């Protein structure tokens, strides 16, 4: 989705998308998962395409935005209109229940990179309401084995922690591994009887 | 001497009180017997220890020689232990 | 590449007798050369069948030329070079399994085998693959096994 | 995500914590997710010949 | 040709235009003067003379040390000591002057090894205490060449200069400080700033300029005071040593290997009789 | 700045010489104990002794009187001039014995030699080796000066590296003699493994042989050469703490890393055995 992104910037206006702006708020979507921030710095290079074409929008550039300068509280306000938006949106149904999952988790690890450990209750006057809804949310994706930080629970703290590349890079490869030899075992009973 | 190549890290301490000496003062001396190429090895102030990569060969009697026959024993078990293992993972591979 | 020859006299030549009376049919084990058969072999001269005796000593020794030093095994590789050629054979079968994938695909049903050993995917993705991931396991295995054996005994 | 460094959230703790490692693992991994597809596709393509 | 061009980046000089003194004094390749034949060992003379003059404004102690070696190296004043003697003194310093270099460390080698050199034992001493790893005190060092570097105020070529008793204050903690890393992994600040008779903040900024330098990889924790002098050595760095000294070991006892039945068939050959 | 002689760094040993050598042996020596000496031919380059030829020179040894050999020079220098007549590039370079052990008279062998060669390279060769490794081991006679007042300098034969290689015709000769053994085909592990194992076999047996030799010292019959223990305990001092923790880690991470390259050698093997074997069904059933 992201490599057509440069694609759309150079692209034109068929029947289909006659909207360019509309055409560049699609290409914004998915950068905004693709790529990180040095590439979110390429992306500013896009948010200068973006007062080019999105300055038309109030709505996505205020989106894209509140990622870039960190205005944590407002960015979901936005991101409750965007995924509603994606529900009724064709092609993006299949999987909006995915996305945002994904830009939580970007957005959490984000503020969290920034500290080696803040308190659990400052990022509810900050980051978004609700402290035990923090809770709730935190202790299931630490369990879903992301997110690389430890929270504490009675004496009100978040700690983080740093792995290397290198657990969490073995992880990837025992499933293709296993996935391939599940290939290739199941072939070799198929053919030859 | 005195201890193997296993513990050449030692407290500055130690040194201290078998030298009767000053922390400032073991050190100036540690650090002139590794300058003049008597020694070489590293000192960890933290905790006060210095990593010799400092060992001699010389200077020892029938003890020792005793010693080294029990060592010399015990490697000679641990070679043998190696090699029963060996041979008796072979006879299950070698054959196929 | 050795003969023997001795010479044919030329009185029993000229009188067209065979020069000599064979009771073995040893020397006719080694077919002569063209060159030989231009060069006069069986009108003027003859070849003489060659065998080489060899005592057991000179092949024990002999073969104790080849022995490698016993030490040698024991030479283990620079633990960075060692990985920077597995990276480097690791991108190499990158490399030929892409080739090698195109190869596959592209392959028409009438392929040519007599075109293919002419010219094929990197000179033959197949072929490089099977001799790299052989190499490369021998290196590693090899390092393997030192690395370990001197564990143990050291 | 320039070079390395991250301040405590009040305690002025750094969290700059990492090394350079490329690893021929991951690649390794790609070759034979690659190849391995390819083996299915072969084996779908002459299994699909042998019905024939 | 060689004089005229000389003249001229004297004036330059005297000028004080260094820039275009540097543009032609580049143009003398020193190979003219090796040439086997004012006259050329005393054209030889001047021509550093000048040069020295040169980079005694910037500071370069490093190059205006090798100008020296080839002021040395002149046959007429290799002979007689009354100049040879004053400039194989000046030759002490300079190599001391300079910082601590690759280049510098092999001149300082190349100069202990002179002849001449042990007839000037008490500077042989700095050439010995800066090529021998010594961690050298400064106050032990100093209190004694403080007067010999003041008797330099009126040999020939003038003051050492006022900032060298300063500038020489850090070749001494260049030396050391080279040593504590190879004889201290890890040291606290307060240690070194004692063991550099410095406060923390000068003992550290020693330090920080030189991890700026790269002359030292080292990391200090200032909310501990720990200096640790060791690259973070990656696992293969740890193991690559490691088999390295086994190696060693399988070559070590591959030596005391054949060693063992030698004496065994010395031994046997001397009961033999 | 004494020691102008250039000292033999390395001598290379090739087939022709030991097979020379060999069949001297057994002419001279086939039903006797008596050695059989000879002279070393070839060229010294930048201190490697290149001994390309060498001639059988008949030795006799008084089985009672060690002290006395017989061994003369009239045929030794009329084989220098005829050979190198014959091939004048090469030159003495040494002389070599038959045996497994040396003698005394070795050294006085030697002090004769030298006349002819400044540097001269003793070789001792084993015609019946029993261990396993090269069954050739040079020397050179050494004036080493003792710390000892009492005793004149005493010339000790030092040990050098001794290597076999073979020229390409000498290969070429050798390939064709062992083509009835040799193993070409051995993937480069078995020879590796094997040479481990063998090495093994060695150390922990020169373990044992010290520890033999120090209950000798313990019950008072041998001493020992100062250095050589002195080296015993060198050996021992760089022994290396395999108990260290932190290098632990390190051994647990190559060998997850090469175990896993080792991993994906093994799937691509995979991919390329079944695909081959698809292949194989494919004309089979064609």
């Amino acid at each position: 989705a992201a490599s057509l992104f440069l694609d759309s910037i150079s692209t034109f206006t068929t029947y289909e998308l006659f909207p360019y702006d509309t055409f560049i708020f699609y290409t914004v979507l998915t950068s905004i998962i693709s790529l990180d921030r040095v590439s979110l710095k390429q992306k500013v290079v896009d948010a200068p395409e973006i007062l080019t074409v999105i300055g038309k929008i109030p709505y996505l550039s205020e989106f894209l935005n509140s990622l870039y300068d960190c205005q944590y509280k407002s960015f979901f306000s936005a991101f409750a209109g965007l995924t509603e938006q994606i529900k009724f949106d064709r092609y993006l149904h299949r999987h909006f229940r995915y996305y945002m999952r994904e830009v939580r988790t970007v957005v959490y690890s984000q503020f969290l990179e920034s500290y080696k450990s803040v308190t659990i209750e400052a990022m509810a006057k900050a980051f978004g309401v609700t402290v035990e809804f923090i809770d709730l949310e935190l202790s299931r994706f630490i369990a879903a084995g992301k997110l690389h930080c430890k929270i504490d629970k009675v004496v009100g703290v978040l700690e983080t922690n740093r792995p290397d590349a290198k657990n969490a890079l073995y992880q990837a490869t025992i499933k293709q591994g296993d996935f391939l030899l599940n290939r290739i075992q199941k072939l070799s009973r198929v053919i030859d009887l | 001497f005195n201890r193997p190549a296993e513990d050449r890290t030692i407290p500055l301490k130690v040194i201290a009180e078998r030298t009767r000496l000053s922390i400032e003062d073991v050190e100036y001396l540690l650090m002139k017997s590794l300058s003049v190429h008597l020694i070489e090895g590293i000192i960890d102030q933290m905790e006060g220890t210095v990593h010799v990569s400092w060992v001699q060969p010389r200077v020892l009697g029938i003890p020792q020689i005793t010693s080294l026959r029990d060592r010399l024993d015990s490697w000679l078990g641990k070679v043998n232990t190696a090699l029963l293992s060996v041979e008796a993972e072979t006879p299950d591979l070698v054959a196929s | 590449v050795m003969d023997a020859f001795r010479l044919i006299n030329p009185q029993t030549m000229m009188l067209g007798q065979e020069p000599r009376q064979t009771t073995s049919n040893l020397g006719h084990l080694n077919k002569p050369s063209i060159q030989a058969l231009i060069h006069g072999l069986n009108r003027h001269y003859y070849s003489i069948a060659i065998n080489y005796r060899k005592n057991e000593l000179e092949e024990k020794m002999l073969l104790n030329l080849h022995k490698k030093k016993w030490n040698d095994g024991l030479t283990l590789k620079k633990f960075d070079v060692h990985s920077k050629t597995n990276e480097q054979t690791v991108q190499e079968m990158l490399g030929l399994a892409i080739k090698y994938n195109k190869a596959v695909q592209e392959e028409d049903e009438l392929t040519p085998e007599k075109l293919v050993i002419a010219k094929v995917g990197r000179q033959d993705a197949k072929k490089h693959l099977e001799e790299h991931v052989s190499n490369l396991m021998s290196s590693n295995i090899i390092q393997t096994l030192g690395t370990m054996l001197d564990t143990v005994i050291f | 995500k320039k070079f390395a460094g991250t301040l405590d959230q009040g305690a002025g703790c750094l969290i700059i914590f990492d090394d350079h490692k490329t690893e021929d693992i991951y690649e390794a991994t790609l070759d034979t997710i690659s190849n391995v597809a390819k083996v299915v596709d072969s084996l779908f393509v002459r299994s699909a010949k042998i019905m024939a | 040709k060689i004089a005229f061009i000389l003249e001229q980046v004297r004036l330059c000089l005297d000028r004080k235009d260094y820039i275009r003194a540097q543009i032609l004094s580049r143009k003398i390749s020193p190979r003219v003067f090796d040439i086997d034949p004012p006259s050329l060992p005393e054209l030889k003379r001047i021509y550093y003379e000048l040069m020295i003059r040169y980079y005694k404004h910037h500071n370069d102690y490093l190059e205006i040390c090798r100008c020296y070696k080839s002021i040395y190296e002149i046959s007429s004043v290799k002979e007689d000591p009354e100049q040879w003697t004053p400039i194989l003194r000046k030759i002490c310093w300079y190599l001391a002057l300079a910082p601590h270099d690759p280049m510098q460390s092999s001149l300082l080698n190349s100069t202990l090894e002179d002849k001449n050199l042990f007839e000037i034992p008490k500077f042989k001493s700095l050439l010995k205490q800066l090529v021998t790893m010594e961690v050298i005190l400064w106050t032990v060092l100093w209190n004694e060449f403080e007067s010999e570097f003041d008797n330099e105020k009126n040999l020939l070529g003038g003051p050492l200069g006022e900032k060298a008793g300063e500038d020489l204050k850090q070749r001494v903690i260049e030396h050391n400080i080279l040593v504590i890393s190879k004889y201290y992994s890890r040291i606290t600040l307060k240690r070194l700033s004692d063991l550099l008779c410095l406060s923390l903040q000068e003992a550290e900024k020693h330090l920080s300029d030189m991890v700026v330098s790269k002359a030292l990889i080292a990391k200090i924790d200032r909310p501990m005071g720990i200096v640790c002098f060791q690259v973070v050595k990656d696992s293969n760095d740890i193991l690559n040593s490691w088999s390295m000294n086994l190696e060693k070991l399988l070559d070590l006892v591959e030596k005391s290997c054949h060693q063992i039945h030698k004496e065994t068939m010395v031994h046997k050959a001397s009961l033999e009789v | 700045q004494i020691f102008s002689s250039k000292s033999i760094e390395k001598v290379v040993v090739h087939p022709l010489v030991l097979l020379s050598i060999v069949d001297h042996y057994n002419r001279v020596a086939r039903d006797t104990k008596k050695r059989v000496i000879g002279v070393l031919l070839g060229s010294t380059f930048k201190g490697t002794v290149d001994v390309t030829n060498s001639y059988a020179v008949p030795f006799e040894e008084d089985d009672k009187d060690s002290s006395i050999w017989f061994l003369d020079h009239n045929y030794h220098e009329s084989m220098f001039s005829m050979f190198r007549r014959i091939n004048a590039k090469e030159h003495v370079v040494g002389w070599y014995s038959t045996g497994p052990k040396l003698r005394e008279n070795d050294l006085d062998v030697h002090r004769l030699f030298s006349d002819y060669v400044p540097n001269p390279v003793l070789v001792i060769i084993d015609v019946q080796p029993e261990e396993l490794g090269i069954p050739t081991k040079a020397y050179y006679a050494v004036e080493e000066v003792k710390e000892n007042a009492t005793q004149k300098s005493q010339k000790v034969f030092v040990h050098v590296p001794s290597e076999i290689a073979a020229h390409e015709v000498e290969e070429i000769g050798v390939e064709h003699l062992l083509r009835d053994v040799k193993d070409t085909t051995i993937s480069t592990l078995a020879t590796e493994v094997t040479g481990k194992l063998g090495a093994l076999k060695g150390l922990d047996a020169r373990l044992r042989e010290i520890r033999s030799y120090l209950e000798l010292v313990i019950q008072e019959k041998l001493p020992l050469n100062h250095e050589i223990l002195y080296h015993l305990q060198d050996v021992f001092n760089l022994l290396p703490n395999l108990s260290v923790l932190e290098l632990v880690k390190a051994f647990a991470v190559k060998t997850n890393d090469m175990m896993l390259v080792i991993y994906l050698s093994s799937l691509i093997r995979s991919v390329i055995a079944l695909h081959n074997l698809i292949n194989n069904k494919m004309l089979n059933k064609e």
